[PDB]
RNA sequence: GGCUAAAUACCGGCACGAGACCGAUAGUCAACAAGUACCGUAAGGGAAAGUUGAAAAGAACUUUGAAGAGAGAGUUCAAGAGGGCGUGAAACCGUUAAGAGGUAAACGGGUGGGGUCCGCGCAGUCCGCCCGGAGGAUUCAACCCGGCGGCGCGGUCCGGC
RNA sequence: UGGAAUGCGAGUGCCUAGUGGGCCACUUUUGGUAAGCAGAACUGGCGCUGCGGGAUGAACCGAACGCCGGGUUAAGGCGCC
């Protein structure tokens, strides 16, 4: 894992495969998700998912 | 010329003599050294000076 | 696999005295209970220092104890040092102190007692001050050792006032080149 | 003191057995033969010991008198109880609880007395 | 003295053995395997043929380089030889064993070679001189032999031409006996 | 120009004492007919090698063989200690017994089959209380006498250190 | 109103071994016709490291490893082996 992706994945707290977290979206966080784009699957969860 | 001999400070040597005598007045420590002192009347055991002769 | 480093998992710190002294460990048993079963942080600090090594338990001089116990508001408090209270001949008058220490030098006992003071042992402090109330915890100087003269930037670097390791001290012992501009250079 | 003396013998004693991942103490007045502070039969001012009678009838209860701690000859009081099984235990239970003489050894003494008495029955 | 095996019925068996015998161990191990289980009269008759080259000893284990012969076909084997010293040494041990049977009052005509074992004995040292001023071992390979004979229900009387032979007198044995007497 | 004891040194010599030393490939090269045997013209170089048994009681006598070797017998607690003999390992070999065998053998994991033996197995635990049937007593509680023991803020008993 | 988001306990001092032949891949890149060639930047790897796939293979793809049961997957596959 490249050094920048590795740091952003630890900040999201996704230090292990198939780990999940909620993230509240904004310019600061959407641009972080772009960096780890090859390493994550993300989307908008509905109430039942939560 | 291996170093066979050890210097021990005088104060620490006297400490050891003091701790050995203090531990010799306790039945538990004397018992735990394996001595059969279950019937000696007292500890420390003092006997009159006649025996020196 | 989890992405984490393991080089800092194990914290380096004493959990008990390296010393095998049985009286030290009886105090550690005593203050293990007090530190655990009371909300006092003084008990926790004392417990920690009973583990500390000899060089982490510097001796406290008599003069320094008097100086710190003379500050305003510290009247009738117990001076507590986890270490040895040495004597300071440079002092003239010793006031009436109440101290608790692991050791007190023979000549410092006579001076403290002759002035009306009291010398406790850490088992007596627990009965007197179970939570450490009314105390003044004191420490000896930790950098008061010849070794700390030799630590820091290497002596041969600019503005490095470190003490070198020389077998003998004199004009012929590491003073020519690198210590004066006349011989090569100085820094 | 007891705690000081335990710190000297906890691992250095002629009565200490360390074998097969087990630790035992063979001194008298140890109700479980256990290398323990509670059950050590030497370091406490008061101790309780249960032994079989010199003849295989009954048990001998040993209690440490209060006064002569430094006088081994007169330190221990021996009492021989040769009653029936339930009566023997009742005496031991009372000698401990009623006197408040090491109340924490009550069941250890009672379990030891039963084991000695049970041993003295004919072997089948 | 202990033998590797034990007789099943000791009252019906005779023993013989020899040690440090200067006959090749390899030739003799093969020779003994041939007569294992043989009736003594058959066994004695067989070893005399081996001396006369009328019957071969098949070399089954120690056969490296041993030649082929038509008499090894008797044994379901292609390789056979005629070790004369091995046969002669075993004929002496059998003769000793047969005398042991007589001393015990056993029917010698019913004996079978039940157990027979050839062991390596300590090796005797000589040397041979090689090119470039070198010396190499020249080792004899002696053997220990032990055989147990047992009685079975098959009887073979001894050959007529063998029982009629004269009890050979040895002059040198007479000399020593006279000197002792 | 000159003499002069003592306190100091001592891996040679004579005679001793001791050891947290080594224990027959160790310790001296040398535990033994070892500076020997043996090698080299010479100067020199230089080994291997301890152990039956308490006691030789060291196997008489018979028998096969020319003999070496055997079979019996005998001594001994034991020759299953037989004169380079205490014990007697491994490698290597003989034989016996069991198993198996055309991808050299060997090996890890998982079973299965067969043996060697082990459980010193084969109607399957022990303990407490209580119910009931049958019995038998150095027979229970409570009181009396005597001894010992624990504790007592004996709200403040006397005497002691 | 500890003055963006996110995550996370930090600071500090002594003593210190091995190492100081490296090599490989995407991208960038010098010399050379080129080289499984020589020389650089970045990151990641092998070296030090097994494991699933690439039949086989230091480095490729997936994924990193205490001893196990069940379930599901990755990269790869599903004629038979
Ligand atoms: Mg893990
Ligand atoms: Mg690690
Ligand atoms: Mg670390
Ligand atoms: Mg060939
Ligand atoms: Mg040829
Ligand atoms: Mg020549
Ligand atoms: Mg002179
Ligand atoms: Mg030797
Ligand atoms: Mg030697
Ligand atoms: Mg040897
Ligand atoms: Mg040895
Ligand atoms: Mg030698
Ligand atoms: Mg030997
Ligand atoms: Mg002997
Ligand atoms: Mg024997
Ligand atoms: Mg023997
Ligand atoms: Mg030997
Ligand atoms: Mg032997
Ligand atoms: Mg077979
Ligand atoms: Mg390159
Ligand atoms: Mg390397
Ligand atoms: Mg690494
Ligand atoms: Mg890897
Ligand atoms: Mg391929
Ligand atoms: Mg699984």
């Amino acid at each position: 894992v490249s050094p920048k992706v590795r740091k952003v994945l630890q900040l999201l707290r996704l230090r292990q495969i198939f780990n999940g977290t909620f993230v509240k979206l904004n310019k600061a966080s959407i641009n972080m998700l772009r960096i780890v784009e090859p390493y994550i699957a993300w989307g908008y969860p509905n109430l039942k998912s939560v | 010329w291996r170093r066979w001999h050890r210097r021990v400070n005088t104060t620490q040597k006297r400490y050891a003599i003091c701790s050995a005598l203090a531990a010799s007045a306790l039945p538990a420590l004397v018992m735990s050294k394996g001595h059969r002192i279950e019937e000696v009347p007292e500890l420390p055991l003092v006997v009159e000076d006649k025996v020196e002769g | 696999g989890v992405d984490i480093r393991h080089n800092k998992d194990r914290k380096v710190r004493r959990k008990e005295p390296k010393s095998q002294d049985i009286y030290l460990r009886l105090l550690v048993k005593l203050y293990r209970f007090l530190a655990r079963r009371t909300n006092s942080t003084f008990n926790q600090v004392v417990l920690k220092r009973l583990f500390m090594s000899r060089t982490n338990r510097p001796p406290l001089s008599l003069s320094r104890m008097i100086r710190k116990m003379k500050l305003p508001g510290r009247e009738n408090k117990t001076a507590v040092v986890v270490g040895t209270v040495t004597d300071d001949v440079r002092v003239q008058e010793v006031p009436k102190l109440k101290v608790c220490a692991l050791r007190v030098t023979s000549r410092a006992r006579s001076r403290i007692l002759k002035a009306g003071g009291k010398i406790l042992t850490f088992d007596q402090l627990a009965l007197d001050s179970p939570k450490g109330r009314g105390t003044v915890l004191l420490s000896g100087p930790r950098k008061g050792r010849e070794v700390y003269r030799h630590f820091g930037k290497a002596p041969g670097t600019p503005h490095s006032h470190t003490k070198p390791y020389v077998r003998s001290k004199g004009r012929k012992f590491e003073r020519a080149r690198g210590r004066r501009a006349s011989r090569g250079y100085k820094n | 003191s007891a705690h000081l003396q335990w710190m000297v013998v906890r691992n250095c004693s002629s009565f200490l057995i360390k074998r097969n991942k087990q630790t035992y103490s063979t001194e008298p007045n140890n109700l479980k033969a256990r290398n323990s502070f509670r059950y050590n039969g030497l370091i406490h001012r008061k101790t309780v010991g249960v032994e079989p009678a010199a003849d295989g009838k009954g048990v001998v209860v040993v209690m440490k008198r209060r006064s002569g701690q430094r006088k081994p000859a007169t330190s221990y009081v021996r009492t021989t109880i040769n009653k029936n099984a339930r009566a023997t235990l009742s005496s031991i239970r009372h000698m401990i609880r009623k006197n408040k003489y090491h109340p924490d050894l009550r069941m250890a003494a009672i379990r030891r007395a039963s084991a000695i008495l049970r041993s003295q029955k004919p072997v089948m | 003295v202990r033998y590797s095996l034990d007789p099943e019925n000791p009252t019906k068996s005779c023993k013989s053995r020899g040690s440090n015998l200067r006959v090749h161990f390899k030739n003799t191990r093969e020779t003994a395997q041939a007569i294992k289980g043989m009736h003594i009269r058959k066994a004695t008759k067989y070893l005399k043929d081996v001396t006369l080259k009328k019957q071969c000893v098949p070399f089954r284990r120690y056969n490296g380089g041993v030649g082929r012969c038509a008499q090894a076909k008797q044994w379901g084997w292609t390789q056979g030889r005629w070790p004369k010293k091995s046969a002669e040494f075993l004929l002496h041990m059998l003769k000793n064993a047969e005398s042991n049977a007589e001393l015990k009052g056993l029917d010698v005509d019913s004996l079978v070679i039940e157990h027979i074992q050839v062991n390596k004995a300590p090796k005797m040292r000589r040397r041979t001189y090689r090119a470039h001023g070198r010396i190499n071992p020249y080792m004899s390979s002696p053997c220990h032999i032990e055989m147990i004979l047992t009685e079975k229900e098959q009887i073979v009387p001894k050959p007529e031409e063998e029982v009629a032979q004269k009890k050979k007198i040895s002059q040198k044995k007479l000399k020593k006996q006279k000197l002792m007497a």
